[PDB]
C-alpha cells in the first residue's frame, strides 16, 4: 500500500504541498504518476517523474502551477500546488506503477554501436495507488 | 626506311597494361577520400519547385 498527506484546506491564492510515501524502500524501480478526481467529472492525469530520472512529463494544462518532485533518500514524493483555484478543490492520488520503455527509432554506428535513441517510453500500468488527499479551497 | 613491320591492335598488350593501369589509379586516388558508410539511412523523400 501507499501512504498520503492528511486532508488540507487552503485560501485561494497560496500554495499547497502534498506528500506521498512509500512503506520504508520498497518501491523504488516503479514510476510516479499523480492523478486527480474532481466528483462528477470524471478522473484527470496530473502526470509523472518516471523512476530512473530522465522523465519529467507534466500535462500543460496543469505545466503551470503544479511541480512533481521525487527525493531518492527518503524516497517520497511531493505535489506543489501554486494557483489553488476552485477548480482545484478535489482530490489528489499518488499513483506507483510500470512502464514499457520500447525503443523506436535508433542510429546504430557503422562499427555497431549506438549513436542515439528516441527510445519513447509507453505508461503500462498504475498497480499501487495512495489513500487519496482531499484539498478543499474555500474563499 | 625500307622496313616493314606487322602490327596487331587486338592483340596489343599495352591496351591491356594500360587497362590496369588507369584502374589501379582510379583505386588509388579515392582511397585516401572520405568514406560514405554513415550515409545508407532511410531517407524520408518528397517529389521537388519549378519544373518542366
Ligand atoms: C534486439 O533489439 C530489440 C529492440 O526492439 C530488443 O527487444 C526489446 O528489448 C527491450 C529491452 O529489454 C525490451 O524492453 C522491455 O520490454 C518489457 C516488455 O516486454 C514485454 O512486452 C513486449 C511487447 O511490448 C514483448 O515483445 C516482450 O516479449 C515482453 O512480453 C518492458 O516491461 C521493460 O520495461 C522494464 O524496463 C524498463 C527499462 O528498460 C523500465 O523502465 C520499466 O519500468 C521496466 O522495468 C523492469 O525492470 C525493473 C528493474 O529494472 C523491474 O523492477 C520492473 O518490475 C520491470 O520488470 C523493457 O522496456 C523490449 O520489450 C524488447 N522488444 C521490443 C519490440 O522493443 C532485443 O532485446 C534485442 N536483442 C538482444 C539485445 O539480444
Ligand atoms: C550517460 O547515460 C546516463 C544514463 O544512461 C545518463 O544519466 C542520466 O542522464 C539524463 C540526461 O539525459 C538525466 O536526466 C536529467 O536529469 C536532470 C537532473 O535534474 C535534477 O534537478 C532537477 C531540478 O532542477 C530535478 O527536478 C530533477 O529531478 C533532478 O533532481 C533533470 O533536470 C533533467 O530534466 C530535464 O529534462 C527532462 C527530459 O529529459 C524534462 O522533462 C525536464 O523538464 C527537464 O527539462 C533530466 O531529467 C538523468 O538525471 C541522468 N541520470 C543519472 C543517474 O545520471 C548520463 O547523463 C549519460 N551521460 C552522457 C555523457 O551521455
Ligand atoms: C526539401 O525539403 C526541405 C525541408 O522542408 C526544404 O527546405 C525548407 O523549405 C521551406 C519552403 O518550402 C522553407 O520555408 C524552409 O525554411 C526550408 N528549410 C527547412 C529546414 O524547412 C527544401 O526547400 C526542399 N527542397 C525543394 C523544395 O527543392
Amino acid at each position: 500500500q501507499l501512504v498520503q498527506s492528511g486532508p488540507e484546506v487552503r485560501k485561494p491564492g497560496t500554495s499547497v504541498k502534498v506528500s506521498c510515501k512509500a512503506p520504508g524502500n520498497t518501491l523504488k524501480t516503479y514510476d510516479l504518476h499523480w492523478v486527480r478526481s474532481v466528483p462528477g467529472q470524471g478522473l484527470q492525469w496530473m502526470g509523472w517523474i518516471s523512476h530512473e530520472g530522465d522523465k519529467k512529463v507534466i500535462v500543460e494544462r496543469f505545466k503551470a502551477k503544479v511541480t512533481i518532485d521525487w527525493d531518492r533518500s527518503t524516497n517520497t514524493a511531493y505535489l506543489q500546488l501554486s494557483g489553488l483555484t476552485s477548480g482545484d478543490t478535489a482530490v489528489y492520488y499518488c499513483a506507483k506503477g510500470s512502464k514499457h520503455r520500447l525503443r523506436d527509432y535508433a542510429l546504430y554506428d557503422d562499427d555497431g554501436a549506438l549513436n542515439w535513441a528516441v527510445d519513447v517510453d509507453y505508461l503500462s500500468n498504475l498497480e499501487f495507488w495512495g489513500q487519496g488527499t482531499a484539498v478543499t479551497v474555500s474563499s | 626506311e625500307n622496313v616493314t613491320e606487322e602490327f596487331n591492335m587486338w592483340k596489343n598488350n599495352m591496351v591491356e597494361q594500360m587497362h590496369t593501369d588507369i584502374i589501379s589509379l582510379w583505386d588509388q586516388s579515392l582511397k585516401p577520400c572520405v568514406k560514405l558508410t554513415p550515409l545508407c539511412v532511410t531517407l524520408q523523400c518528397t517529389n521537388v519547385n519549378n519544373i518542366t
